[PDB]
């Protein structure tokens, strides 16, 4: 089929910057069939423009698309701190078919994050497993490392990162990365740390505990 | 004053059929075919199908061409879409949307999209059965100094979702909580945190509000300075 | 008007593609409220002309079906698709009746139409034996014989092929830049009204 | 377009008679056809629509008749104020209606003659320069500028005035 | 069922200018609205439509220039003439339009109104009485009548004769009113 | 009457580029075809190519089939005959031809000449 | 592509439908004129005398043109 590849996957712009989000068709595709959608987070997406450039009901005149052949161009004038989303193309000359999607991330001075570290509960280590929390607070922009270690060891495919979306006041992220070991390896080990390597930092943050202190 | 509005969230099993109502109102149905589109967890809009509200003609994505059913019923101006054989690769948000692309009547390609959208069903694809979290404190740093962060995990939980609030919501500011994450046992998993001043820890009394109503949970765990 | 059954001119009017107008599409209209507003509230309609009604009564009409004729012409043409017109197009084409009633409405098509070093993708008929009678519609593709002389399928003096494409660069002037053409015939028999204005 | 041609121009008939005016459309319009008067000074009046159908208030001396292309206005009994111009409008294709050129319609009255009037320039007109010397021609039928009024309805009678 | 225009008077070449009809004594909002012109020589001339449902029409010679409008609340329609060029000089009549059957037809005329477009300037008219003349005023038109209107019987009113300086001179056999430049002399 | 009028002799120099016309006037020109045909001083007829009126399809010969260019004007019944890089073999008399149409049918073969045009390249 | 001759009639090199085979004459300074066409067929006002014959490669009655197909059309020399 006709596949449409939009680029970059994520766009940082500061509010009141133009947003030009691009759309790229694997062969020609007929400029009537282009259509570009607009997706907040946990909500429905919602048509902005069709046939190219004409504009859906009620969407704000900062919105224009353009582009024929192979590139297609969706424009924001000025962005609005709602204007902050996801952004599909989507074409139906032959078939139909959407874009991988562009989000629109607010840009922000760069922020380092304040990095914690939690042991097991003694709750948890009841029941047999134990988890370590080590969380990244308040942080621009997204990328990250961290690594656990326990005892020295690089630990690696027993953690699971989750960070939020970007925050409605301060623009920034948090990330929280969790390291699980059963009751048995946890109790093995003495010393348990993440190391935090992020832009912000002057040199990666190691925040870590012994356990049973 | 158009809208579709979608069934309920489903739970399904490996080899399952779903099938997803949407229940249209405020504009002449027979005129607009209706798109069903799903969005997996993390993925971006896929396309699935269209069908003609007026002769009930259907154009499948080639990806779920034995495997979809749509119809609709003029009567109820309600769309269906049923995808059978399901596998877990098929958890995703299930939408329709009055459709724009191609005319009911006459099967021909419009200038024009999918115009408005249903709220979207959530079908959760899964070996798993219901089972509420255990709600695990992340108790404030003992070295901690004249900001502290708090939290509670909210682990092993089948399925989605779970609201978590502190103090009944009355501390918000500064509460992050996570995007829950599958984990390899097919159980989810999430944290709430929340960065209090580090003086308020010996007498503020920091409690997260857990619910996971298709459990029944509801846990009220309070989070103390550890020893 | 929150109504149940209702005319498809939505799918006439913004259909992607359009018929080369040898080949003009129609399509019927029955038993449906026809709302004209849709019509009315285009802003890019060039030519909106109506025979025997008012264009601005079209939502009081009662009729037993209406026919929606579509097709691509060169602007310098719309002029012909009207009752009573010569030219290659009312000629050869498509032909209105003396005491047509409907309507005719063109909107300039330049941006969907044309490529860069032409769209040859549109045609009209250039040769026939004779006149098309109203509503008459001519597709075959037999080498026109203009000679006493048999063509015998081929080409040559006295034998061309009966079809020519329109040109159609993005540069044309107006008079020669593609034109869309939606051409509503209202039809009265002596039976049941089945399309019906809201008023 | 359609173009509408009305003949004659000018027509006189005394009050009584029947006067017959004619239009032609450019192409067969069916009874697509109306017919209007204008009293001089005053907007269009609607007599006939339809070819044929005679307005609401209109006098039913007045009457269309034709279909197609050719198409006639009859006053069967002409009167004092049916001295106006007469215009035909197509209303087949719309919204682009067209009227005809107009067909003034005079009064034939019996022989009568002007009662002359002169009015010497007055004493502010001298005081700036200017002579004007007006003659007046008040009641008739049938460097200085000449003014026509049209024909009185009532009475079937002119004027005309001499600005010397 | 009353028609009132307003709005007539003189402009500049390239000027704009809006004209206005009063309706009354009937659903305003229920009927079609047109203003048809009237040019010496080139006859009536339709010049715009709008319907019941905002739909609106116009010849291609006034296309872009001119947008008429109504204001059912106000029981107003409204034309609204840009670019104004020479041969734009008329009378501006305000009708209602109906249809019976299929049958369209302008079943009702205001009393019209004189646009007149001229790069020439506005002259007051002198007002001399014939033991009256009113001369050289531009444009058209002026208006007599006789004691406010007391005396209108036994009255010629001669029309306009256009002279060689460029200006109008017209006589009655009184209240002259030139409304173009404001003169009201008695 | 029916006739083909071309305009009057032309002399330009080699390398550059000429543009004789031919003008109808009678018959139904746009059911037509023109052909042209050169001669030179006391010698056979060679061709030159073709064009049909109403579709502006052209046909050319060998010598010609990139440095040739008939086109027509239907709206004022004129066909035209371009010749570019001229040289000594170019100085010949050019004529246009075409069958006489007359509505639907036309006569089969070419029955109207012009009067013709000498061209000269020295 | 055919290549005509004439003798000292017409000769051509591949076979020519008759259809599409003139003959033609030329008086000093005027332009040629039609006398015969599609082979064996007068033209209008032109006198009995003359007759058209042949077919094939062979054909027999100044200049011969044959006009078959789109292109491809040649003279004889004379
Ligand atoms: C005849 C008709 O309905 N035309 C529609 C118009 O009303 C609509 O605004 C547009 C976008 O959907 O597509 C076209
Ligand atoms: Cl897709
Ligand atoms: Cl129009």
């Amino acid at each position: 089929e006709i596949v449409l590849t939009q680029s970059p996957g994520t766009l940082s712009l500061s509010p009141g910057e133009r947003a030009t989000l691009s759309c790229r068709a694997s062969q020609t595709v007929s400029s009537t069939s282009l259509a570009w959608y607009q997706q907040k987070p946990g909500q429905a997406p919602r048509l902005l423009i069709y046939g190219a450039s004409s504009r859906a009901t009620g969407i704000p005149d900062r919105f224009s698309g353009s582009g024929s052949g192979t590139d297609f161009t969706l424009t924001i004038s000025r962005l609005e701190p709602e204007d902050f989303a996801v952004y599909y193309c989507q074409q139906h000359d032959t078939s139909l078919t959407f874009g991988g999607g562009t989000k629109v991330e607010i840009k922000r001075t760069v922020a380092a994050p304040s990095v914690f570290i939690f042991p097991p509960s003694d709750e948890q280590l009841k029941s047999g497993t134990a988890s370590v929390v080590c969380l990244l607070n308040n942080f621009y922009p997204r990328e990250a490392k961290v690594q656990w270690k326990v005892d020295n060891a690089l630990q690696s495919g027993n953690s699971q990162e989750s960070v939020t979306e970007q925050d409605s006041k301060d623009s920034t992220y948090s990330l929280s990365s969790t390291l699980t070991l059963s009751k048995a390896d946890y109790e093995k080990h003495k010393v348990y740390a993440c190391e935090v390597t992020h832009q912000g930092l002057s040199s990666p943050v190691t925040k870590s505990f012994n356990r049973g202190e | 004053q158009v809208q579709l509005v979608q069934s309920g969230a489903e739970v399904k099993k490996p080899g399952a059929s779903v099938k997803v109502s949407c229940k249209a109102s405020g504009y002449p149905f027979t005129s607009y075919g209706i798109s069903w589109v799903r969005q997996a967890p993390g993925q971006g809009l896929e396309w699935m199908g269209w069908i003609s509200t007026y002769n009930g003609n259907t154009n499948y994505a080639q990806k779920f061409q034995g495997r979809v059913t749509m119809t609709t019923d003029t009567s109820t101006t309600t769309g269906y879409m049923e995808l059978r054989r399901l596998r877990s690769d098929d958890t995703a948000v299930y939408y329709c949307a009055r459709d724009y692309t191609r005319g009911a009547w006459f099967g021909e390609s419009l200038i024009g999209g999918f115009d408005n959208w249903g709220q979207g069903t959530l079908v959760t694809v899964s070996s798993a059965s219901t089972k509420g979290p255990s709600v695990f404190p992340l108790a404030p740093s003992s070295k901690s100094t004249s900001t502290a962060a708090l939290g509670c995990l909210v682990k092993d939980y089948f399925p989605e979702p779970v609201t978590v609030s502190w103090n009944s919501g009355a501390l918000t500011s500064g509460v992050h909580t996570f995007p829950a994450v599958l984990q390899s046992s097919g159980l989810y998993s999430l944290s709430s945190v929340v960065t209090v001043p580090s003086s308020s820890l010996g007498t503020q009394t920091y409690i997260c509000n857990v619910n996971h109503k298709p459990s029944n949970t509801k846990v009220d765990k309070k989070v103390e300075p550890k020893s | 008007p929150n109504i149940t059954n209702l005319c498809p001119f939505g799918e006439v009017f913004n259909a992607t593609r359009f018929a080369s107008v040898y080949a003009w599409n129609r399509k019927r209209i029955s038993n449906c409220v026809a709302d004209y507003s849709v019509l009315y509230n285009s802003a890019s309609f060039s030519t909106f002309k109506c025979y025997g009604v008012s264009p601005t009564k079209l939502n009081d009409l009662c009729f037993t079906n209406v026919y929606a004729d579509s097709f691509v012409i060169r602007g310098d043409e719309v002029r012909q698709i009207a009752p009573g017109q010569t030219g290659k197009i009312a000629d050869y084409n498509y032909k209105l009746p003396d005491d047509f009633t409907g309507c005719v409405i063109a909107w300039n098509s330049n941006n969907l139409d044309s490529k860069v070093g032409g769209n040859y993708n549109y045609l009209y008929r250039l040769f026939r034996k004779s006149n098309l009678k109203p509503f008459e519609r001519d597709i075959s593709t037999e080498i026109y014989q203009a000679g006493s002389t048999p063509c015998n399928g081929v080409e040559g003096f006295n034998c061309y092929f009966p079809l020519q494409s329109y040109g159609f660069q993005p540069t044309n002037g107006v008079g020669y830049q593609p034109y869309r053409v939606v051409v509503l015939s209202f039809e009265l028999l002596h039976a049941p009204a089945t399309v019906c204005g809201p008023k």
